[PDB]
């Protein structure tokens, strides 16, 4: 993570984190159907939302424990 | 008569949207997808498809079931 | 030889063998007005094609249209002309001569004659009832009804098909098809079809509107 | 009678505030989106939301889908 935030500042890009621990369904990486009331956007969507630029430094953290 | 009625059954949702929504192109997506009939569609399957096309847009607004059936 | 021009229509549909005022509301079409009277007072009207443009070009126009006669001409200083017409028969164009104004060389007319009107007599009443029971029941089209005493005694398919097309309203593509459909029998067939479609369309609305009544 | 009269009065009071809320809602939200649409952002997503927004905009009562469209 320190290397990621150093690289992003090196090329003046954006440093952000995405939690990949309790990710087990597409509906978390993706979103939920809008036709219902309980819907939430993806973690990648949140990471892209936080940055105000087209290209941030998106890091997929600890793919090993992906379920 | 069946095909003419097909077009006017879609124009029914167009009518119910004339006041509901400013535009109606979105609900016109399946109205243009009605080309299914021309695409192969052996007679019995064509009739079944037309029945499932004309009568499954129950609620244009909201309506998960209607949208669900729309995606179906 | 009754040379004719090529004057298209703008937003109005003109049926053959039917008296209907004609509005020439195009500023750049006034150049055709003086040559219309220079062709033995004969004016040729082309049906409304792909959305009208103000570019005079033979490739952008078509040779199919209705022929109109000029009785009197009354003018206003606003670029719009009111002329009452009485169409005789549809006129086709074989060779188009570029202008301006666009001149057309006419040929022999596409005329028809009635033979063995016995089937035509039954067809007339079968076509008549389809809209007679429609206008009486369905009223959103708002057509007149007090002309039955004079139209029942007339037996002429070429006039009556275009008259029924002029009265009721539907898709402009098939309207102008009727305007330039050589097969008058196909004109009657499609008119009868549309009347049946409108009848079942109104029955569906009433039962589904009355269905909503019962639902409430 | 009470249910009918209450329905007429209560609906108007809420529809009034909900009408204001709808304008202060997606109507203000989409404006902010238009502010960032200076980059020529595709409005196809908006038109889809508009389909939902025209329907819910007309519906000045209930319409929970409006809230989900608002977050959308």
């Amino acid at each position: 993570t320190s290397l990621g935030r150093s690289i992003a500042r090196s090329m003046n890009r954006k440093f952000h984190r995405i939690s990949l621990g309790g990710v087990r369904d597409e509906a978390e990486i993706r979103g939920h159907r809008r036709t219902y009331i309980g819907a939430m956007p993806g973690k990648l969507i949140h990471a892209m939302k936080q940055v105000g630029v087209i290209n941030p430094v998106i890091l997929l953290d600890e793919i090993d424990k992906m379920s | 008569d069946t095909n003419q009625r097909e077009y006017y059954l879609r124009e029914q949702m167009k009518a119910i949207q004339k006041e509901l929504g400013g535009e109606d192109g979105l609900s016109d997506l399946e109205a243009l997808r009605k080309k299914i009939e021309e695409v192969g569609m052996p007679e019995a399957v064509k009739t079944k498809a037309l029945k499932e096309l004309d009568r499954l847009e129950r609620m244009q607004q909201g309506s998960p079931e209607a949208t669900v059936a729309r995606t179906y | 030889r009754l040379e004719l021009p090529v004057i298209p229509l703008r937003n109005t549909v003109i049926l053959p063998h039917t008296t209907t005022p004609v509005d020439v509301g195009r500023a750049k079409s006034k150049r055709a007005v003086e040559e219309a009277m220079g062709a033995d007072r004969l004016i040729f009207l082309v049906a409304q094609r792909d959305p009208e443009v103000d570019d005079p070009a033979p490739d952008d126009l078509y040779t199919w249209g209705v022929q109109a006669v000029v009785k009197q001409a009354m003018r206003l200083p606003d670029g719009t002309l009111q002329v009452m017409v009485e169409a005789r028969a549809r006129a086709q164009v074989t060779d188009y001569i570029p202008g301006p104004y666009l001149r057309a060389r006419g040929e022999v007319f596409s005329e028809i004659f009635p033979i063995d009107e016995a089937v035509v007599r039954v067809l007339v009443e079968e076509l008549k009832e389809a809209f007679e029971k429609y206008v009486a029941n369905h009223k959103s089209l708002r057509l007149d009804r007090y002309q039955l005493e004079a139209v029942k005694g007339t037996s002429d398919p070429a006039m009556l098909a275009d008259t029924i097309a002029y009265h009721a309203t539907w898709t402009v593509a098939e309207k102008q098809e009727i305007l330039e459909l050589t097969d008058l029998e196909a004109r009657l067939k499609k008119v009868l079809g549309l009347l049946s479609r409108d009848l079942e369309r109104f029955e569906l609305d009433k039962r589904v509107a009355q269905r909503v009544k019962e639902q409430m």
